[PDB]
């Protein structure tokens, strides 16, 4: 196809060169292209071809394919060596796209259903027809709707947003089945990539899995609360209370779930007893703020079913957003200060409607993101070039400056040159003042590089120099020095001044000599090689080493450089009230400049000469006149040529350009107007003018500590990475831009800028670039707070989940866990690009963010941002603290089990065992088995033995204590030996687990039951890398009398963890036989205790399942709908 | 089964089988029953090379 | 090469492992050449094993 065809043609034209390798030359293997006319060996195709061409008797040359190829290679070498062509591209990379626009998170989402995460589920159906009690007793026979399920057993399980009607869907949910079902897949999720069985999970990772579960729980419950609308109560059940009406098709079923104290109490059942114990005046709405007539109330407080945990989480989320809030008047002031008066925006002046515009963040939350995005850019130079190009085109579109070489042409055309000569000074600069590849961009690119000298250093290309040593006796070679001298001061290169001294030093070698430092950096070394503070010659700082008798021109040029190089200044952009300040190594709200700024005082500019960029040109032309003056440097010249050179210099000094005036008066104002609306804020370091001791030699970033030194100030100097990359420019382009400038004849400055600057302050991408920084800081803090739970970091944090088993994690485990955290935190908030990934390259066990640069002296300046808080990490820690007490609600058991046969007719639940038959290490007669255990068979009828820790041997009987890992490592050799004795012997083992999931199998209490099949399945399925969920055998509660039948029970827990039991024999008057539990009164505090105030939660021990929640009705408009501009 | 080994019994056995072989029997330079040194007539250094 | 060096640790008295001749910089190289700088880096990190 045509694509491949044109591609092959382009390659056949452009690929005329072998490669670009850095190695010393070599006759044999130095890429020596050997000719054949003579045995010489050249080191370039063009060199070999000039060889063969100079072979061929120049007068007798004719056209040939060889000549065509020669010219084509010579032509394409220049285009290959051009610097803009070297560093440029059309298609964006992932990193540059990330830097120029990042996926803004979605942090304002609303909820409409009732906030809750715990739901009551029936586990065993009741018996509504029975013999003792007629069916007319129960309220189910009358089809009455009750707030709680009627059933023999009712548990309480976890299902995040089971009653929610959301705006945007966070994709991280914690859904659990009732206890009589397998839940091991919730805990076998993160690091169980080696476990075979579908019903097994590795015990050494319960902690990591539970941390991820709590994180997803918190990330799911991050919504705001909508204000839907209420309705008077037309029935006598309440005292005319106002009731919600949440949206949905089957909405009539919610009035009995939201309001437990609204049903009637005609019966002495348990539900009716509870509802009759409750209080009457806490229902529906009791408070509102109606700031307008005929508009929705701003917020309300309502009693309704909800858990204190999710209420607290959403309260803290709303608090964070309220901190982020700002208002239209402050936005107006901010935009006006940013535009600097050239743009007037207006805000309304009247009673508002309570918008919610979360766009304000601290300075630390902004400096952290600046450090991160500077870390994502070091050394690349294809990530930072497009930003400079975009700023370049923006500067060109906003500037009232034009460029045209016709000014230079007309200025040169007035000098008189002799027709009978061999050298034309006016006609030489006109030739060498046309940029290559005709690009005049390098001017705007250098002007945009001023905003970035800490990560980008604009140097002038090596091609711009005089081609392997100059010479003062060469006219075309003297104009090169002139152009370089004019072009150097506009670059960011800290070693700019030492060049333009060594350029003239190179050019006059053999005319004047000066004492160098080495035999290597001699006076004939290329001037473009002196790019470090280390290489500055001693005769450049101690000028008396240059003598006025030997090297007068060098002495004078050195004095000129030291005394007339331009001076830095500043402009003070931005407004840090609404927007944070992003600069690190400068004060906030300040912009540095490599030239002096001086505001104009007339908006109708006319030409003038008084500025440093014209004084510099005057000085350069004066010294050019000097070094042309004597016959000591240019002996073969004529009075005509000397006078023509003098005239050209004296007129080029008086050329009428607007460019220096512009760079003094108007360019910094444009930079200050462009900076605040910039997707990558300026990153600068100081501009040292001519001193060798303050030139910055590095800029480093750290992201981790080193060995044990926990304080960042001590490891920042030895665990950092250097950033930065040079960028070449074109001296010819910069100098033609400086020489030919122009304003339009109808220039009125205020009218020009008033409509040039307007269209860029009408878009609002800058405000959305702040929430990205918020989420970045939140993610970093959440990672730091979570990884400390499984590793040993240098940060102080509280540890609640220490009783859960966990493995000895390494760097790989930490990296995996951090990957899971990153993925979940991207899935929530809905952003697809990088986030928290720059930190994951190292290991996330000793993370830390800091930055610094260093001067030539060795004096280092570091910036260590203070880590601000994070509501997400705070809520994760709160959820862990509540898990510590309500672990049963998540299907987790705490303690250890005791395998042992117990045959009886009693009805004690195995999750609440009687304390008489539980033993521990502190029990008399207990044998503790640790590591060094061996079994020895019994011979001739003697009983087999096993080795105690103390070296004793004990028969297979009694009360023992195993670590779980012992059994888990000898699972099959232990089954064969022990299972016959546990079943019908006298052996009782207490496996030590610490934490473990569980299932539940109920059984009719008045029939034979035997748990050996379940127990044997569990023991048989234990494995060195997994254990199946622990099966219990619980009796069913009985409303009335029953008969007793034997039951054989094998597994029992150690401590009471039958806490998720909600109610037994609900809808009946009482429970006669079995596990009894009325409705938890301590759970419903606000209703059952008349003295407790309305807003009162006892959180770390109970979630309370019912309280006062505040629903909001705010408006989230875009900024363009509130802050209008005046065109 | 309920358990697959972590390194892998089959691969470990194959590697151990490979590493278990007895060392080669260098023989060139020693006499046979009749007294003739067995080996190829080649220089003592060319053999090592 | 890594695991053969590990194995050769056990047989110091019969076989000595030396890094290859062609892993050194060509002609001794120079500090003025980026390629020879990286060659020296690789060589210095490889030698101690
Ligand atoms: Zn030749």
């Amino acid at each position: 196809p045509m694509s491949t065809r044109i591609a092959e043609a382009t390659s056949a034209i452009v690929s005329k060169h072998p490669a670009r390798v850095g190695l010393p030359p070599t006759a044999s293997s130095g890429h020596g292209y050997q000719c054949h006319v003579c045995s010489a060996v050249l080191f370039s195709p063009l060199d070999l071809d000039a060889h063969v061409a100079s072979h061929g008797l120049h007068g007798n040359m004719t056209l040939t394919s060889s000549e065509i190829q020669r010219h084509i290679t010579e032509f394409i070498s220049s285009w290959q060596n051009h610097p803009i062509v070297q560093v440029s591209a059309d298609v964006e990379n992932r990193k540059t796209a990330q830097l120029l626009h990042a996926d803004t998170p979605r942090l304002v989402t609303w909820d409409a259903g009732l906030c809750t995460s715990f739901k009551i589920v029936p586990i065993v159906p009741a018996q509504v027809p029975q013999d003792v009690l007629a069916y007319t007793f129960f309220t189910s026979s009358y089809a009455i709707q009750s707030p709680f399920p009627e059933a023999a057993v009712s548990r309480i399980v976890v299902h995040t947003r089971w009653a929610s009607n959301v705006d945007f869907d966070r994709d991280s949910s914690v859904i659990m089945a009732p206890p009589t079902e397998n839940n091991i897949h919730l805990f076998k999720q993160l690091l169980n990539t080696e476990t075979l069985s579908v019903r097994g999970a590795n015990p050494l990772m319960f902690r990591a899995n539970v941390l991820h579960m709590l994180l997803e729980f918190v990330l799911d419950n991050l919504y705001l609360n909508r204000h839907t609308g209420f309705s008077q109560d037309h029935t006598p059940f309440t005292e005319g209370a106002n009731l919600r009406s949440l949206p949905g098709p089957d909405a009539e079923k919610w009035y009995s779930i939201m309001y437990p104290t609204r049903m009637g109490t005609p019966n002495v059942s348990k539900i009716c007893n509870f509802v009759a114990s409750c209080v009457r005046n806490r229902v529906g709405r009791f408070d509102r703020a109606q700031m307008m007539n005929g508009a929705m109330s701003e917020w309300v407080d309502v009693f309704e079913t909800s858990d204190a945990l999710t209420v607290s989480i959403r309260g803290r989320w709303m608090a964070r957003l309220a901190r982020m809030n700002i208002n239209p008047t402050e936005i107006e002031w901010a935009l006006t200060e940013c535009a600097q008066g050239y743009v007037t925006v207006t805000s309304p002046y009247a009673p508002s409607v309570n918008r919610l515009m979360p766009y304000r963040i601290s300075n630390a939350e902004r400096q952290i993101s600046q450090i991160i995005r500077v870390m994502n850019i070091g050394n690349n130079a294809t990530v930072i070039q497009p930003v400079l190009q975009d700023i370049s085109v923006l500067l060109q579109r906003i500037s009232p400056l034009q460029i045209d070489p016709t000014i230079i042409s007309n200025t040169m055309s007035t000098v008189s040159e002799s027709t009978t000569q061999t050298l034309s000074p006016a006609s030489s600069i006109l030739g060498k003042l046309r940029p290559s590849n005709s690009d005049f961009s390098s001017f705007r690119v250098a002007l945009a590089g001023w905003l970035y000298n800490g990560v980008v250093t604009t140097v002038i290309d090596d091609s711009s120099y005089p081609k392997d040593g100059g010479s003062v006796t060469s006219l075309e070679n003297l104009w090169d020095f002139f152009i370089l001298a004019l072009a150097l001061p506009l670059t960011t290169d800290p070693c700019a001044p030492v060049k333009a001294f060594m350029t003239l030093a190179n050019m006059m070698v053999g005319f004047e000599t000066i004492p160098m430092d080495n035999q290597i950096y001699t006076q004939s070394r290329r001037a473009s090689a002196f790019s470090t503070p280390h290489t500055w010659p001693r005769c450049f700082m101690n000028i008396q080493l240059i003598s006025p008798i030997d090297a007068p021109i060098l002495r004078q040029w050195a004095e000129i450089i030291h005394r007339y190089w331009p001076n830095p200044s500043q402009i003070r952009y931005g407004t840090p009230n609404v927007f944070g300040s992003a600069n690190l190594f400068t004060p906030p709200e300040v912009l540095l400049l490599p030239i002096d700024h001086q505001p104009a005082n007339v908006t109708t500019p006319t030409l003038d000469f008084t500025n440093e960029l014209t004084n510099w040109r005057a000085r350069v032309c004066e010294l050019m006149k000097n070094l042309v003056d004597n016959q000591r440097y240019q002996p073969g010249w004529t009075q005509s040529l000397v006078s023509s050179m003098r005239g050209t210099l004296g007129k080029l000094k008086l050329i009428k350009s607007m460019t220096p005036m512009y760079l003094q008066q108007l360019a910094p104002v444009e930079l200050a107007v462009i900076a605040p609306m910039l997707p990558f804020p300026p990153f600068q370091v100081p501009y040292v003018r001519l001193d060798r001791d303050r030139v910055p030699t590095m800029v480093g970033v750290t992201r981790q500590s080193r060995d044990t030194i926990t304080q960042p100030a001590l490891s920042l100097s030895t665990t950092n990475t250097t950033v930065g990359v040079p960028l070449a420019l074109d001296a010819r382009a910069i100098t033609v831009a400086l020489l030919s400038g122009k304003y339009p004849p109808d220039l009125v400055t205020n009218v020009w800028y008033a409509d040039a600057i307007y269209p860029m302050y009408a878009d609002t991408e800058v405000f959305s670039n702040l929430q990205r920084d918020v989420i970045t800081c939140e993610a970093v803090q959440t990672l730091v707070t979570l990884v400390a739970q499984i590793s040993e970091t240098q940060y102080p944090v509280d540890r609640y989940l220490d009783w859960i088993p966990s493995l000895r994690a390494s760097a790989a485990t930490a990296a995996t866990f951090a990957e899971w955290v990153n993925t979940s935190m991207k899935t929530a908030f809905d952003l697809s690009d990088m986030l928290l990934e720059p930190l994951l390259s190292g290991d996330p066990r000793m993370t830390q963010l800091a930055i610094q640069y260093q001067q030539y002296n060795g004096r280092t300046f570091n910036v260590i941002p203070e880590m601000p808080g994070s509501v997400i990490a705070d809520c994760v820690q709160l959820t862990a603290e509540v898990f510590n007490h309500e672990y049963n609600l998540f299907g987790i058991a705490r303690g250890d089990i005791i395998i042992g046969r117990v045959q009886s007719t009693h009805l004690w639940s195995p999750l609440a065992p009687p304390p008489d038959l539980v033993f521990d290490r502190d029990t008399p007669g207990v044998h503790i088995f640790g590591r060094d255990c061996r079994i020895s068979f019994g011979m001739n009828g003697a009983a087999p033995m096993i080795r105690d820790e103390t070296g004793m041997m004990v028969p297979f009987e009694g009360n023992w204590i195993f670590p779980l890992a012992l059994w888990q490592m000898n699972t099959r050799y232990f089954n064969q030996q022990f299972d016959a004795w546990i079943k019908t012997g006298e052996l009782r083992i207490r496996i030590e687990m610490g934490a473990y999931p569980y299932m539940l199998h109920y059984y009719d209490p008045r029939q034979y039951a035997n748990a050996w099949n379940l127990t044997s399945a569990w023991l048989e399925e234990i494995t060195p890398t997994s254990i199946p969920s622990v099966p219990f055998m619980v009796p069913i509660s009985s409303d009335h009398d029953i008969s007793s039948a034997p039951a054989v029970q094998y597994i029992i827990s150690t401590e009471y963890n039958d806490r998720s039991l909600f109610c037994t024999n609900s809808s009946s008057p009482q429970t006669i036989a079995g596990p009894d539990k009325h409705i938890p009164v301590e759970r419903y505090n606000i209703l059952t205790n008349p003295d407790a105030p309305p807003t009162q939660i006892q959180l770390p021990e109970v979630v309370d399942l019912y309280n006062v929640v505040t629903r909001y009705a705010y408006e989230t408009p875009p900024i363009t709908a509130v802050v209008m501009g005046v065109p | 089964e309920h358990y697959k080994a972590r390194p892998g019994i089959a691969s470990v056995q194959k590697a151990t089988e490979s590493a278990e072989l007895p060392m080669k029997n260098n023989d060139e330079g020693t006499p046979d029953k009749r007294g003739n040194t067995k080996g190829a007539l080649v220089n003592e250094h060319v053999e090592a090379r």
